[PDB]
């Protein structure tokens, strides 16, 4: 090639690289970019860690892996627990809170006035009473015993004193 | 609700079920692992010794972690043409192997290069396939490349 | 020579952690109480479905495997070497000697006499197990390092099998051989069949004990 | 201190049909997986 | 409804309850629960 700088345009040097790809058989492939986004802790999140992936409430945890394994399941086969792969800890993975819901009637030939029982549900999540069977809003705990009325559970009743 | 649920008016004394609840999840994350093999591409990029046309070099490529997006956004050379899928497409993906050939052409000549071309770049000197998957990027280089 | 493995070749089948509770896999397990050869100090073996092999010694005469179908060029096969240096795997298309080794100066290597078309690279008393396997085009290998207080017996015992090394080698394969470093200043073979086992998993999740389920009734 | 096998064994049954309950979650029953999250990635609404 | 067009030979089968395709992702599609005839017959000739 005769080059110099006062050639015109398009005799210029001009610098080449192409590319050629390679898909036939093996899977082994080390992929170009990921693109992680931080963790945050205490909420429930949908999480995918790697192409596991599921939802819940991640928290810090007391396992111990082993330097290979790279997630935990328990009995029943389910995932509880999991290793991210970048800070190398492992997190434990709680259900995000659900339950039911019931409504206590005095009848609605006595009152329009009801309760609301949110079973096995703490009551930060939802005067205001905690019990075993759950959070029960919208009614009063009494100091006195009766004889059961409407059944709550746990050995705790509902009743339409005097009003309330 | 429970009017509903128990399809009447009324409702007599007790205690219903009629509904569930569950929390809702607030946000979605993803996690990854970092690189481990930035791999590499600056040989080729920054300033270097390159070769003669039919000392077209070649490169068999190891595992690593790509960054053409960079490159794609780049866009600061005369060429960037893929015949294959867009460059969108492409920094999302795991292949085999990836091959790099090099050489310094005039730019007079470069729409020579294609899947299927003619002339003595074509004809001679280098030999591409019809049917293509990869890019091909070219820049100036008189700047560097030529001298008085 | 021909020996008895006792409850040997047991390796960590998935990346799952697991406490103190007990497992049961289908997979591909050496079965217990089995025939293994015996080699001393060697020749071309098959493969047909994975490899337990395990060696003896202090000093290092094995010195590494070599796979694949043929054994020499018109088609693709592995080799996994280690000088005094460290571990060298290699895919390429090669010339094997037909009895291909190394010395011990301190001068070496007639192993091969070809390295074309290469398509992958890497460089960088005691008794050392390994499992060798390959589906779906990715050749995995597990391997356990133990310390016998004798010299080249094969011991009895339980120890599991962590997983380590692993690519996209392929390679066809259907036989291999090994290597040694000759004189110049014990090993066994067996094979993995399908079987279903019975993991106990320890506290911390290691596997600790094992049933294979098709050995007796009692099984 | 040193026989309740009557209490035991209901209390074994329903733990025992219980978990065969969470055992059917993963199977597929003749489909490509056991994840909804796996059909509603590789394949098209219909 | 009548809807009256022309199309590619090609893409006579992407019209069709459920499919996908650059005709169909772009310019018309029916609703994987549709509930009458497609008729098509040839034209250049017009
Ligand atoms: C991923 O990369 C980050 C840095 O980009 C690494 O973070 C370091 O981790 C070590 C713990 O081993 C800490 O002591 C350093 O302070 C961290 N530095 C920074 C800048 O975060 C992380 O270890 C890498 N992880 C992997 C698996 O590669
Ligand atoms: C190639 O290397 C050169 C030199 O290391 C890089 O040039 C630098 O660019 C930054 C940003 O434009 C300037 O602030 C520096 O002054 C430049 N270097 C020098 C020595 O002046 C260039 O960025 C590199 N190319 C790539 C793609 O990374
Ligand atoms: C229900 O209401 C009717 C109509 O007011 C009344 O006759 C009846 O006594 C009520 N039932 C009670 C109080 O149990
Ligand atoms: C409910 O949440 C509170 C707030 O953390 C916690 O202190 C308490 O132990 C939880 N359970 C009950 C039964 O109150
Ligand atoms: C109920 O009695 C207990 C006595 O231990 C007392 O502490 C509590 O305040 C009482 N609650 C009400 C609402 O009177
Ligand atoms: C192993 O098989 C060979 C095959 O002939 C047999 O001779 C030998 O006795 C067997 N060994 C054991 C321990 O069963
Ligand atoms: C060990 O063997 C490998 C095989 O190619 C070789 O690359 C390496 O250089 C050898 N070690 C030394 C110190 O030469
Ligand atoms: C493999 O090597 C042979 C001889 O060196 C050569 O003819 C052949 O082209 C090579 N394979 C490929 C895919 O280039
Ligand atoms: C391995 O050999 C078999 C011979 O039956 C062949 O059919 C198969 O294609 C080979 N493997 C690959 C990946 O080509
Ligand atoms: C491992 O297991 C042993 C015994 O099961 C236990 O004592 C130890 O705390 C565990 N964790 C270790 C050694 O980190």
């Amino acid at each position: 090639y005769g080059f110099q700088p006062t050639n015109g345009v398009g005799y210029q040097p001009y610098r080449v690289v192409v590319l050629s790809f390679e898909l036939l058989h093996a899977p082994a492939t080390v992929c170009g970019p990921k693109k992680s986004t931080n963790l945050v802790k205490n909420k429930c999140v949908n999480f995918n860690f790697n192409g596991l992936t599921g939802t819940g409430v991640l928290t810090e945890s007391n396992k111990k892996f082993l330097p290979f394994q790279q997630f935990g399941r328990d009995i029943a086969d389910t995932t509880d627990a999991v290793r991210d792969p970048q800070t190398l800890e492992i997190l434990d993975i709680t259900p995000c809170s659900f339950g039911g819901v019931s409504v206590i009637t005095p009848g609605t030939n006595t009152s329009n006035q009801v309760a609301v029982l949110y079973q096995d549900v703490n009551c930060t999540e939802v005067n205001v009473f905690q019990t075993r069977a759950g959070c029960l809003i919208g009614a009063e705990h009494v100091n006195n015993s009766y004889e059961c009325d409407i059944p709550i559970g746990a050995g705790i009743c509902a009743s339409y004193q005097t009003q309330s | 609700e429970t009017k509903c649920t128990l399809k009447s008016f009324t409702v007599e004394k007790g205690i219903y079920q009629t509904s569930n609840f569950r929390v809702q999840p607030t946000e979605s994350i993803v996690r990854f692992p970092n690189i481990t093999n930035l791999c590499p591409f600056g040989e080729v990029f920054n300033a270097t010794r390159f070769a003669s046309v039919y000392a077209w070099n070649r490169k068999r490529i190891s595992n690593c972690v790509a960054d053409y997006s960079v490159l794609y956004n780049s866009a600061s050379f005369s060429t960037f043409k893929c015949y294959g899928v867009s460059p969108t497409k492409l920094n999302d993906l795991c292949f085999t192997n990836v091959y790099a050939d090099s050489f310094v052409i005039r730019g007079d000549e470069v729409r020579q290069i294609a899947p299927g071309q003619t002339g003595k770049i074509a004809d001679y000197n280098y030999k591409l396939p019809d049917d293509f998957t990869g890019c091909v990027i070219a820049w100036n280089s008189n700047n560097l490349d030529s001298k008085v | 020579a021909y020996t008895n493995s006792f409850t040997r070749g047991v390796y960590y089948p998935d990346k799952v952690f697991r406490s103190s509770v007990l497992h049961s896999t289908q997979d591909l397990f050496l079965p217990f109480f089995s025939n293994v050869t015996w080699f001393h100090a060697n020749p071309v073996l098959p493969f047909n479905d994975g490899v337990y092999f395990a060696s003896t010694e202090k000093s290092n005469i094995i010195r590494g495997w070599i796979f694949g179908t043929t054994l020499d060029s018109k088609t693709q096969s592995l080799l996994i070497v280690n000088n005094a240096t460290n571990v060298v795997i290699k895919v390429c298309e090669f010339q094997f000697c037909n009895d291909p080794f190394l010395g011990v100066m301190e001068s070496e290597f007639r192993v091969y006499s070809s390295a074309n078309n290469c398509t992958f690279e890497y460089v960088s008393k005691n008794l050392r197990e390994f499992v060798f396997k390959n589906i779906d085009g990715y050749f995995k290998i597990y391997s356990k390092h133990t310390p016998i207080n004798l010299v080249r017996d094969l011991p009895q015992g339980f120890s599991a099998l962590e997983p380590l090394v692993d690519l996209p080698i392929g390679i066809n394969i259907t036989r291999f051989q090994t290597l040694l470093a000759l004189h110049r200043s014990a090993y066994y073979v067996g094979y993995l069949q399908p079987r279903t086992f019975l993991l106990k998993y320890n506290e911390n999740g290691t596997i600790t004990d094992a049933v294979d389920c098709a050995l007796d009734p009692l099984s | 201190s040193s026989a309740l096998g009557k209490l035991q064994d209901v209390v074994n049954q329903n733990a025992q049909a219980l978990n065969t309950l969470v055992k059917q979650l993963s199977s597929n029953f003749g489909a490509i997986s056991s994840v909804l999250n796996d059909i509603l990635s590789r394949l098209d609404p219909p």
